[PDB]
């Protein structure tokens, strides 16, 4: 799986195609990925708008 | 950033997976694939 | 403004606000409207 | 939303160099994106 159940740890960086993708680690995983922001965005809408913001 | 390329492409990978490969042409693909690897530099 | 309408990333990432449709850094729009932003994202 | 609108909206972004390739597939995930 990609979105395994666990608890967001970074947010490391995006890239915008027709969906916009963060690219995240998770809290244990040391494996990074790629989620649509949407997704994300509503699960964890603070630390995003902390990503975009600085 | 001094990510490794196997996790830039498992990262790829999984954006082939959520968008579909049939969602565009392979010229596109391309396109978006160079503009992804230089989004880490 | 009354409605937060979609967003877009190039440099920055960028609202398309209504008070015709604009887009604006997101992070002015926020410090003017922070609710309707902290909205939109969830 | 017409894309007239959303059109301003894409130049308005850029405004704040591409290949013209790039320039035109960019363009259509900005707008399915929407």
């Amino acid at each position: 799986g990609l979105d395994r159940g666990l608890e967001l740890d970074k947010v490391l960086h995006c890239y915008q195609m027709k969906e916009l993708f963060l690219f995240v680690t998770w809290k244990g995983c040391s494996s990074i990925d790629a989620v649509p922001m949407k997704y994300i965005r509503e699960a964890y809408p603070l630390q995003v708008i902390e990503f975009f913001q600085s | 950033a001094k990510i490794r390329m196997s996790q830039k492409l498992a990262c790829w990978q999984q954006i082939l997976t959520t968008l579909g490969t049939s969602s565009m042409s392979e010229q596109e693909w391309n396109t978006f694939f160079r503009g992804f690897l230089e989004s880490w530099q």
